[PDB]
Parts: C-alpha cells; structure tokens; sequence
C-alpha cells in the first residue's frame, strides 16, 4: 500500500512575514508581574 | 521537595500552571511554592525586618 | 462517490494551510503580567530601537 499521486499542478513558492510569532515558555518557573531576559 | 530554606509560610493568590511547582521574584529567591501533598500555593516570606 | 480515478488520481484534496520557520539563538525580552502569563515580548537584535 504506497502510492506515487498525480493530478498536481505546478506553482512556486509563496512567503508570508511573521508577526512576533512564535514564542514559548523558556522554564516551568512562576514569574508575575517583570521583565525578564 | 529537596529545596531547603528558612521563613513564612502563607495562604497565595497566585495560581501555577500545571508544569509549574516553584515561583520566583526579581532577585531570583523562591518566593512561592506548591505544596506537594494539598495541591496549594504557599508565600514563603523572610523573617527578619526592620 | 466525486473522485473517479483509479487510486492515485481519484482524489480530493481539502482546505487547509501551514507555515514553516526556523529558529535561531537570540536573546529576547518577555513580559509577564500580574497573573502570570506571557503577554509581549522584544527581540533584541531586530533594529537599533529594540
Ligand atoms: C515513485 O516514484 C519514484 C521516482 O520518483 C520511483 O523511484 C525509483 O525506485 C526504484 C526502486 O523501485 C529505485 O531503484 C530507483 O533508484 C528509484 N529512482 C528514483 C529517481 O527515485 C518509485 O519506484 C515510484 N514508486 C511507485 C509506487 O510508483
Ligand atoms: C496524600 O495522602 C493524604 C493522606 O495521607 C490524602 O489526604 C486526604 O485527602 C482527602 C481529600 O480528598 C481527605 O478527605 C482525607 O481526609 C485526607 N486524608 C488525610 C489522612 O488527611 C491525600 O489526598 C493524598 N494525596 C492525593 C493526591 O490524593
Ligand atoms: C523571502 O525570501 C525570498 C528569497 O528569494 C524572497 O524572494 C522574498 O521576497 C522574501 N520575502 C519577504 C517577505 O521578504
Ligand atoms: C488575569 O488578568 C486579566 C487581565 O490581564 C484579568 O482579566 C483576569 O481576571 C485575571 N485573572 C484572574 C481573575 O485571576
């Protein structure tokens, strides 16, 4: 069961920008209330 | 849970996320804490002053 | 019952879309708020103002 799929059609690439996307949890520390580096 | 100290404890207001066990002010010290056993945040304030 | 094919042309595709990025080492400025939580952050590399 593995296939080779067709019925495509061909474009390029497209770019977007992203808008302070992206940002995590660096610990599991609680902080409240600061700025922190 | 291994992390020693020295102070009072008190009833928080603040509420952990679940990945979460310690807190931590600007100079770093732990300034609450979860109990492990009741599930409750505690404030964990010096002793001396003044 | 729309898609005739055989099994490799016989096919709808759907709606849906992704993005891909990747990461570098940069050093950040996050925010927290009184409850918490992460609410805005500066990337300290981007320009000369941040
Ligand atoms: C799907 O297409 C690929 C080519 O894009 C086929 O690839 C070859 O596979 C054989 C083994 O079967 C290798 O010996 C060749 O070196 C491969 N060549 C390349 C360029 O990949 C693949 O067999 C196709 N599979 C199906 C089910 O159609
Ligand atoms: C840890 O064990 C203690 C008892 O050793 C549990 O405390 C009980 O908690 C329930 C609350 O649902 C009370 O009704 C009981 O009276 C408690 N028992 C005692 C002896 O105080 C505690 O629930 C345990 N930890 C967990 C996560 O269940
Ligand atoms: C992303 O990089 C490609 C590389 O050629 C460029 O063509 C495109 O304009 C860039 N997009 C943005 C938003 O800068
Ligand atoms: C957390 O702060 C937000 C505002 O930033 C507020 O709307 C919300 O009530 C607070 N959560 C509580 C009630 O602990």
């Amino acid at each position: 069961q593995c296939v080779n799929l067709t019925t495509r059609t061909q474009l390029p690439p497209a770019y977007t920008n992203s808008f302070t996307r992206g940002v995590y949890y660096p610990d599991k520390v609680f902080r409240s209330s600061v700025l922190h580096s | 849970n291994g992390l020693t100290g020295t102070g009072v404890l008190t009833e928080s207001n603040k509420k952990f996320l679940p990945f979460q066990q310690f807190g931590r002010d600007i100079a770093d010290t732990t300034d609450a804490v979860r109990d492990p056993q009741t599930l409750e945040i505690l404030d964990i304030t010096p002793c001396s002053f003044g | 019952y729309l898609t005739p094919g055989d099994s490799s042309s016989g096919w709808t595709a759907g709606a849906a879309a992704y993005y891909v990025g990747y990461l570098q080492p940069r050093t950040f400025l996050l925010k927290y708020n009184e409850n918490g939580t992460i609410t805005d952050a500066v990337d300290c590399a981007l320009d000369p103002l941040s």
